[PDB]
């Protein structure tokens, strides 16, 4: 069968370069023509670029947003597709594919999220959202980088429980809201493993 | 020159029943040797985009055999057999004759079928602490509302409202949203409400601080 | 030189794209494609000896529940009475029975008299009957010599002659009862050559064996199947065990999910069909009866006895059966229950349609049953209902069902959108397809469903009448063709073309030694010389 | 998974009855009990067939199991049969024929 | 506005080509595959059980 | 279904022009290009002309060998290819073939055969053929044209018959030979449809 | 510089068991595109050929499965796994690198394949009413000969020859040939011998009038 591997991304800082390599195996490499294509977080796909085979002269071509800036190479000998991204922005924080086919995308790798961003780690602060008459729960910010983990009562309330996906601030920092509705005892637990925060609230009138 | 493409926005559908999804085009797309240059394409939440239908009337292997295509020149639909559980997500479609795409366009949402329900608004104060921060933080949370279309509007206002929207419920299938307006500490100390339109509701619901 | 790489190959695979598409085509007709129906024969107690008597009975509300017959040496003043809890009595006197079992002809078959006793008459019956089905497909019995045709069958053992035997018939009591030989006996005497095959799944015996033939004839093994079942009982020892637990309706008549559930009935039955694939039936130019479009077998397993069945097990039947079909509970319209009215059976399917058909339901579907009409057939009694559907879809019209009070409260009928089918009602053709449920579930555990569809439209076709035709006719015995004489007579009476019917008996029909020739031109001609015709001659040739 | 099994009905306990066995016979000696029965035990859901062609009855029973295992509604399959005496018919009738 | 079509073809046309080679050997393999056999017991006169 | 029909071959004598027409069904003729191909009797097959589609202009390419007399030419609205011999030769004469497909042939008609001669009906001349003391015969020679049946005692006598193949002569005439090997009654029946002759024949030592 | 390809040129084979032919080159037939540019083709005796195999390596409709083809580079092989009784024929392994194309080159012959058998020669004078008419043609015969190769000459002499070769019979699977000299009824009486070469005899075999 067919397969292939991303490799090559993690947090990166605004300004510097990075390399994105792809392993694919179960067929004939050097035939086919690879691509990439990037998907924001919360938004549509874009195609990022592709490079022909050799038998066309293994030409080039990228996204003109992004021209300029990144360059696809092969190593057909180890079968292997190399994307190499420059001067980084905020804007390119995105998940990227490396898929088979110039025009059919008929096979897609697992994906790697590359997220650019100036902020450091830091320890997520926690605040109750006290309900003044069926729901309560405990709103949580600034904390650094992806992912936190939140429970109630530590996974002993677990109906009505929402946990809004986190949305980034224009501040740069990390924040969501985890609440839970209950008519008429109740913490919400809070881990924070960049900043190994371990944080214990409770919501009451 | 480039030809465009559109199709309905989100169509629920319950499970077992044949379902059709229309995608329209700007200009025939059939070449002179005989084919149309369209494809198909499925997303799965949380998973990479798979490719199910290719020249308008071909299927892959791994596409079980319910789905199919159909159309020519400009107009062209994927009919979809019999759905389960597991083909809820984004389909898009893909021209190919006119090179390079730069992207999939908006796509389409396909989710379960249920009633329509109701969003339950829920607006909070800000937490003391959080004020004592140096900032307010002001939510209200929409629950139990199907399907989307919920808009939030605040008023005592734009640029400083961030709305998170989660996952369909597993059981209770509808939806749920959380609006928080987010100010200094002082601006909200100064003026001492956020209002709710959805097809769940009669009229619109206001709830204030 | 190899610059030939542009215009090559789109030209060369246009081909092999249109190739390769239609192997997929291939592998999704192969798994999936629709059987036909061709053959039909049923024998049914009530007189019913014709698929178009039963019909006309059920259309009619006729009742067939007869009494206990006494030609079978039953003590039947030792099994009647009022104490249920008597040892070896039954409750119940009155039920329907087929009473022409003991009636049979040995010498059609060429069968001596002594092995014709000896012989269990559910096979000799089965004989029969599938003879007759094989007639009303239209297809010569005697061209079907050295075919590749299969056989099924579904029966229980009874133990016919078990008791005290004679030092006489002896040597042909292992083959009279032994039930494989049915299926081995009509193949030998048909001189077939396709797989022969008894099955045995107790009252669902016969539904999931025509499924077997199914898969033979999508395999390919086999041209044609042959496929039913008959239930024909010599010892009133089911009763009496029945009364023992009460399972029965002290007045023998199965009240399909009605207020007055409160037992069921028991019946003998006879039926068979002839399965053949839809293109392979297309071509030959055999008529269509109706399309099978996918069937479903499983075992529910694990319950809370034995002999109660599950729910689930129905749902993931019923759900099994229209994916293989391709259908939706959309598209059906009519489902034939099993109709037990045993009071614990009846609402377990009853919500199960409630579940797995109860939903999104544009039309309100309807439901029916025709043990309320007959009875429990056993083993036939699951074919019997593919009997009557074909025959109701066939006339454009859904049968009503009997003793209809009101629906048993035991079901929240507000959930799904079904009502039971409690009057006739008409139901033609629209440019919709009409589709209809059958189902099976054997106390042995075992459950079975079938979905059928209506026959193609095919356009009519008109013809001249010949000036004069004649009109032949053949059989074995001189007697035999005086009464065959007698029902082409009969059914000339009727208003049909005289050329269409020649054509008929004269193309589908075989030639046999006694013979018969008249010479006509009107109906009326015909109808007098045949009612007059009696110079016959079985000579023999020179 | 499913089971298929072939035997030949030899009328085990068909004499003379006992009034307490009653009510279990017709279960104990019914050709589809068999399959029924084990299915039952182990808590199966594919289907259980219970054939007979005499003496090649088993042969038939994995053949169908493989066609049915070939169609691919079930894992797998159980085939097998069985045959024990209860009465000398078989030797008194074959005797006659030599 | 069609120079490179062929190109693009080739590309269209390989993948469409071994997937239905696929369909082609499932069909072979549908209806003409070896059935594997794990376990069997018997019991026969002369003491035989296993 | 896709079908092919071929016709207008037949006899006619040398230099004049003739037209074979080849009508498709059941399927986009227009989308597909058209190709002639000869064969000549005992021989090979002999490529002959392609036509493309108007996809590609339809552009009509030839052998240099039967550049100049023949042209092929397709219609759309009936979907119906055309071939035109002028200045027809003897030594043309070969079984013509229609196929789908430029370059790849997926597709055959009927086949239809070119007669080219001078000559006209002439009766069968059969001869006997007697051994010197196990084999035995009648030679048929000088008939014209095609076909002649040969039976040996209205077809009483098959074992042992051997029926060579009629060969052209070069004077535009057919022989061929009936043997029969019996050692140690033997009747030779000719008939030639198209000069009506009917010939029987005996062979004695 | 055009491509040439080769075969064995006849293959007799028993049915019942797999036979392979083999095909050469004078040329990789590897396109950038990664194909092997080779069809085959069979025509049935005195029918119309049909195709079987295209890029060596997938098989059209209609073809039985047991037909089969491999290969790369410059060499090729088709694979039958059950010989048939119709399977005779005329096979043609011919490329399509270069367009277009002129013949299909020899072609590889299939026969049934049975024992070594020797002709059975005889030679039979100008019937007598022949000679009466001018005409004299002496005719040397090959009776139940196997396999093909028969080789005849005329000595009492080239030019005025005719053969005729019947196929394979299908009762013994032998062979007959028919060779006829013509000459005027002087020539014949100028000079007062067929000689006869085929594997089947030891040696050749004359036989005069």
């Amino acid at each position: 069968e067919v397969q292939l591997v991303q490799s090559g991304g993690g947090l990166v800082q605004p300004g510097r370069s990075l390399r994105l390599s792809c392993t694919a195996s179960g067929f004939t490499f050097g035939d086919y023509a690879m691509s990439w294509v990037r998907q924001a977080p919360g938004k549509g796909l874009e195609w990022v670029g592709f490079i022909r085979s050799k038998a066309y002269g293994g030409t080039t071509e990228y996204a003109a947003s992004v021209k300029g800036r990144f360059t696809i190479s092969r190593d057909d000998s180890k079968s292997i597709a190399y994307l190499q991204m420059n001067s980084l922005k905020t804007e390119d924080t995105a998940v990227y594919y490396c898929t088979r086919g110039g025009t059919l995308f008929d096979y897609w790798g697992q994906g790697t999220l590359v997220t650019v961003s100036s902020a450091s780690t830091k320890g997520p602060s926690v605040f109750p959202l006290a309900p003044s008459s069926a729901a309560l729960g405990c709103l949580v910010k600034d904390y650094f980088p992806e992912p936190v983990t939140v429970s109630w009562n530590s996974g002993a309330l677990t109906s009505g429980v929402h946990t809004f996906p986190a949305v980034l601030q224009s501040s740069g920092l990390y924040s969501l809201s985890s609440v839970v509705t209950v008519p008429s005892t109740y913490i919400c637990n809070v881990n924070h493993k960049p900043s190994n925060t371990k944080v214990d609230k409770k919501v009451e009138p | 020159d480039v030809v465009m493409t559109q199709s309905p926005l989100s169509l629920p559908v319950t499970p077992g029943e044949p379902a059709s999804i229309s995608c329209r085009s700007s200009q025939s797309l059939l070449h002179s040797n005989g084919y149309n240059y369209l494809d198909w394409y499925l997303q799965k939440p949380g998973q990479s985009p798979q490719l199910l239908i290719y020249l308008g009337s071909n299927r892959a292997s791994g596409v079980p055999d319910r789905f199919s295509g159909s159309g020519s020149g400009t107009d062209f639909t994927l009919k979809i057999s019999r759905v389960e559980a597991e083909d809820v997500g984004v389909y898009y479609c893909m021209q190919s004759l006119q090179t390079p795409r730069l992207t999939f366009g908006p796509g389409t949402k396909v989710d379960i079928k249920r009633t329509v329900a109701a969003p339950s608004v829920f607006i909070f104060p800000p937490s003391d602490e959080q004020l004592k921060s140096g900032t307010a933080s002001v939510v209200c949370l929409l629950n139990n509302f199907y399907p989307r279309g919920a808009k939030v509007q605040w008023k005592v206002q734009s640029g400083n409202s961030q709305e998170s929207v989660t996952e369909q419920d597993s059981k209770d299938s509808t939806y749920s949203l959380s609006s928080t307006l987010t100010l200094s500490k002082a601006d909200y100390e100064k003026h001492k409400a956020c209002e709710v339109t959805h097809q769940g509701l009669s009229s619109p619901v206001t709830k204030s601080f | 030189m190899a610059s030939t790489d542009s215009e090559k190959v789109a030209e060369y695979l246009r081909r092999a794209t249109l190739d390769l598409r239609a192997a997929r085509q291939r592998i999704r007709e192969l798994e999936g494609e629709p059987i036909a129906i061709v053959g039909m024969a049923c024998r049914l107690p009530g007189g019913v000896a014709s698929p178009e008597d039963l019909w006309r009975l059920v259309a009619e509300r006729v009742d067939a529940v007869s009494e206990f017959p006494g030609d079978r040496g039953w003590d039947l003043d030792s099994l009647i009475d009022p104490d249920r809890e008597r040892a070896g009595t039954s409750y119940v006197g009155q039920g329907g029975f087929l009473h022409d079992a003991g009636e049979f002809d040995a010498g059609f078959f060429g069968i001596s008299p002594r092995e014709a006793v000896a012989m269990d008459p559910q096979q000799r019956l089965l004989l029969e009957t599938s003879w007759e089905a094989l007639e009303n497909a239209g297809v010569d019995p005697i061209a079907l010599k050295g075919t590749d045709t299969g056989v099924f069958s579904g029966l229980m053992g009874q133990g016919y002659g078990s008791g005290a035997v004679a030092p006489e018939l002896e040597g042909f009591v292992t083959t009279g009862v032994a039930s494989s030989v049915a299926s081995g006996r009509v193949s030998y005497v048909l001189g077939l050559e396709g797989p022969a095959v008894t099955v045995d799944t107790a009252c669902s015996s016969s539904l999931v064996a025509m499924h077997l033939a199914a898969q033979a004839l999508r395999q390919g093994e086999c041209s044609m199947a042959l496929a039913g079942g008959v239930t024909v009982m010599a010892t009133p020892g089911s009763f009496v065990e029945f009364s023992r637990q009460r399972a029965l309706a002290p007045d023998g008549r199965c009240k399909a999910f009605a207020a007055a559930a409160d037992g069921t009935g028991w019946s003998e039955g006879v039926g068979v069909v002839v399965l053949e694939r839809l293109s392979v039936a297309r071509e030959r130019g055999h008529r269509i009866l109706a399309v099978l479009r996918g069937s479903a077998v499983n075992q529910d397993g694990a319950s809370n006895g034995l002999t109660a069945p599950n729910g689930l097990s129905q749902q993931r039947v019923i759900r099994r059966a229209l994916a293989a079909a391709g259908l939706a509970p959309s598209d059906v319209d009519v489902v034939e229950a099993h109709g037990t009215g045993t009071t614990l059976g009846d609402p377990i399917e009853a919500q199960a349609l409630l579940a797995t058909y109860g939903q999104e339901r544009k039309q309100p579907l309807w439901l029916g049953s025709l043990k309320s009409n007959i009875g429990h057939a056993q083993a036939a009694a699951g074919v019997a209902g593919v009997i009557k559907m074909v025959q109701a879809l066939r006339h454009e019209t859904l049968p009503p069902t009997l003793h209809v009070d009101k629906p048993t409260l035991e079901v929240d009928w507000s959930a799904g959108a079904i009502e039971l089918l409690t009057e006739a009602r008409a139901w033609p053709r629209n440019g919709r397809p009409r589709r209809a449920g059958v189902s099976s579930f054997g106390v042995s555990g075992t459950n079975a469903h079938l979905i059928l569809e209506e026959a193609p439209a095919e356009e009519p076709v008109a013809a001249p009448e010949l000036p004069v035709v004649p009109l032949v006719v053949s059989a074995r015995s001189t007697e035999s063709l005086s009464g065959q004489a007698e029902r082409l007579a009969s059914l000339l009476e009727g208003d049909v073309s005289l050329t269409e019917v020649a054509g008929a008996l004269v193309s589908r029909r075989a030639v046999l030694d006694e013979r018969a020739v008249v010479v006509a031109g009107s109906r009326e001609e015909a109808v007098t010389g045949l009612r007059a015709l009696n110079t016959a001659g079985s000579g023999t040739p020179g």
